RNA sequence: UUUUUUU
RNA sequence: UUUUUUUU
RNA sequence: AAAAAAA
RNA sequence: UUUU
RNA sequence: UUUUUUUUU
RNA sequence: UUUUU
RNA sequence: AUUUUUUU
RNA sequence: UUUUUUUUUUU
RNA sequence: AAAAAA
RNA sequence: AAAAAAA
RNA sequence: AAAAAAAAA
RNA sequence: AAAAAAAA
RNA sequence: AAAAA
RNA sequence: AAAAA
RNA sequence: AAAAAAA
């Protein structure tokens, strides 16, 4: 489950918010794949009104590429989240997932 | 058109998900009493009748209601709705008649976008007000 | 738009179904051994983790396949499909290799609409063919 | 193109698809053996034959069926010819018959089977039945071999 | 179209041939040794797995190969053809190389509509030469 | 629009910059003595 | 600023560029600093559009 | 036209052939005698 | 046109030319040491295995090289080309590198018109460096 | 743009450390009466 | 058929 | 005109 | 014919 | 409609 | 127009 | 096409 | 053309 | 190269 | 684009 | 565009 | 598909 | 789309 | 303006 | 130049 | 869409 509070950071400039409004979550696999295996990643999607069942999987078609995927929150479920909060949970057979996530700090 | 089996070209392997949405409608009924107000839970839209048994949230859009059995002797059937929302009941009764005594009563009501967020089997929808014992409800929703 | 809830003036009750089609593209995958040809059953498509269990019959209109795991040394990938149909099995073996050892071998066929039966969970979509271990397979079809 | 006089290099590109059996539209042409009063079931083995190129398949989808009277008929008659489609899932009763306006002529019919219903048969299955006062009755079949 | 099957008024007996022609591609690999160039017998284009075992004679219109293993150590994949006719062979090696090392190396050559003659399963299509101790070939021809 | 989320066909893994530029105008107080310029 | 590259493919190299404003584009000497360089790699390559004077 | 070299942006490795064809005239004489085919 | 033989109303004796001229791609391989530039001599291009080697003489127009073998471990290949002229050498470096380990490094560079004589066989076209052992070249050139 | 941008740069491009440069060279030479230098 | 930087 | 966006 | 594209 |  | 080299969709 | 006002 | 009446 | 009746989506 | 020719 | 295929 | 090569006969 | 500085 | 290849 | 914003 | 026919 990825903390939401990983946001908010002096890496990013962001150590002065409390909460973020998500908006879309993309994925990319960090490290090689185990052997023999092509690099999977997933994501499903969680909201503090009620997280989802979505599995939005992304393979690659080469051992040594990465894998990716990603997903957007429609703007009814756009909603703040706090660092207490979570994004979302992520699957893979790579020790090291590398998350690109656009969201509005407020 | 082709009568037989076609090759495909195909490519890279795509992005794929086993566990879709699913945009329904999902009808269902509910026994409700006398001037007693029931509140409908979110939880009956998960269940193996309507293949809804995998998901676990729901965003509910729209919400209509028709009276399922015979009002009382006399009467006409009517039917109320007052939407629950988790950050904030509505006190809105959302009420149709009926103009024939052997006709059913109907109401519905709109969710906004705004107001369009997930709800768990322990929430709840709206509630029902009816002088018949049984309501049919249709909710159009986006399981998820 | 709308910022709060509206009226939904409904008329009479309508045609509702509680139990849908669904058009889907199922993603699983199948261990297959080097020069052997494995049957890939339909009753892989009915399960919870794609949320089908509620079906027990569906419509293949086309199949895809990848492979899943790395082929043997100074091999290239390949994978090949012989369609099944309950009324004659087909003899083609569309077969798609990849020009990259380290990238995967792909290759589908399409069912053509005279061929567009359905198929309960013991009948068997098609064969596969691989030097790999492993075949990934997308199953464009139509449960019902 | 189609103006060189020898061979030119064709720079290509990564591996392709390959399917070493593919699929095959035929109009397969043969004779059966018929006698006066019953009506003969054709196979749809007769498709599968080193005679026709088509040994090597097991399944067929059948569009349309042709028929000719393939003898002359008996003194005095004039050739006729009937069709009774066949299916697996159920049987016709149609009699689609063609008679010859000349002793000498043969006698012609055929039927086109609908989309609905051209799936795949195997030589075990039977295709339509043929009546004629002729003793040998020459079919074209068009279909799809796969 | 219809939903049952429909009269054909046919005419007169037409022109058959139950042996026609063929035009296909047809995939299959040689075995090449180092340095020694390889003749590609025609009689690899006449099987059973390629539906082809009724044909004896072919005429080939373009051949393309493919490196079906990896090459050496150090080395980047090639593939030189060299094309053979009965009416006179030719010096040519149209070769094409691989610019990554984990990628085939493909190359091929068409045949003028004026050296377009039937050839036997005695006859050879061309030479070989590569690293690789496989070559995958798609030949382009027409079966009679 | 939408009212569920939506895959997104996401490819090579981009350029990115985790302390970026800001555009911005401070407001701010400071104290002033007659006469001086501070 | 760190303006970041990563490759999708282990084989394959990293890539990242900069451009400067024309307000602040002036001179550097010898003694000065063009940039800080961070990477998993033991060496970089670098191409820098200038104008020399 | 240019006065100096001149830098080629290449690519991957194209398709070669060190022995092609060759469209000719071939101009040689026969000797030929009275009344007789060479 | 026709399927026979026609007869051509030829007039005067033309003029002719028994060994023409003939402009060529010639891929040649050399062999290169580490840290140490190696110049290309203009006799590689005159040789039975071009057809050229009743040629004498050659104008090249450009030159371009690739990587032939796998780099040094650890590094991406690169290939670097530095022409050379009778009338005054060059002390250009045209250099290419490959972004991927596995890729060959390219680059390559024009001949101006003016600098386009003619060359013999003691002569040199360029100097070739790279971390690889092996330098593959495809010389456009004009032979006379 | 009053600040650095990003780049996003692709592949290794081909690169020349020494080019060519086309110039016009301004220089004196010394001349003797009668005599061509 | 985009153009902008010293001979 | 600075940071995120939208069907190769 | 040299800087950043050439669609 | 089947091919590269 | 064809055979080989270079350009450009 | 399939599922929804 | 946001909401509540009236509106073919 | 030109139509009457059994159902029948859509302009 | 065969063989003859205001 | 070539071949096989329906009036 | 740059040159060399029959000609729109 | 984005708070900030501007702007017939 | 929404879905599922 | 019907109501509220 | 399905049943006479028509050169
Ligand atoms: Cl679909
Ligand atoms: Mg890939």
């Amino acid at each position: 489950k990825v903390p939401v509070g990983s946001l908010f950071s002096a890496n990013f400039r962001t150590d002065s918010f409390t909460s973020v409004t998500v908006m879309s979550v993309r994925a990319w696999t960090q490290l090689t794949p185990p052997v023999n295996e092509y690099s999977f990643v997933r994501l499903k999607p969680l909201f503090k009104t009620g997280d989802s069942t979505e599995e939005f999987e992304g393979r690659a078609s080469n051992i040594n590429t990465r894998a990716s995927v990603g997903y957007r929150i429609p703007s009814n479920l756009r909603q703040n989240t706090v660092a207490a909060d979570n994004v979302c949970e992520v699957r893979s057979n790579c020790r090291q997932v590398a998350l690109v996530i656009s969201c509005c700090f407020n | 058109n082709s009568n037989v089996v076609t090759m495909i070209r195909a490519g890279s392997y795509p992005k794929v998900n086993p566990t879709p949405t699913w945009v329904r409608a999902i009808p269902f009924e509910v026994s409700v009493q006398s001037g007693i107000a029931f509140k409908v839970p979110v939880g009956s839209l998960f269940s193996a009748n309507f293949r809804t048994d995998s998901f676990t949230s729901v965003t509910v859009m729209s919400v209509r209601a028709w009276t399922q059995l015979t009002p009382p002797v006399n009467e006409y059937s009517f039917v109320r709705l007052k939407p629950l929302f988790k950050t904030g009941d509505s006190t809105e009764e959302f009420e149709g008649r009926a103009s024939n005594i052997n006709t059913r009563a109907s109401v519905g009501y709109r969710i906004p976008t705004n107001l369009r967020q997930n709800t768990v089997a322990a929430d709840n929808v709206c509630e029902v007000r009816s002088n018949c014992r049984q309501v049919a409800l249709v909710i159009s929703c986006c399981f998820n």
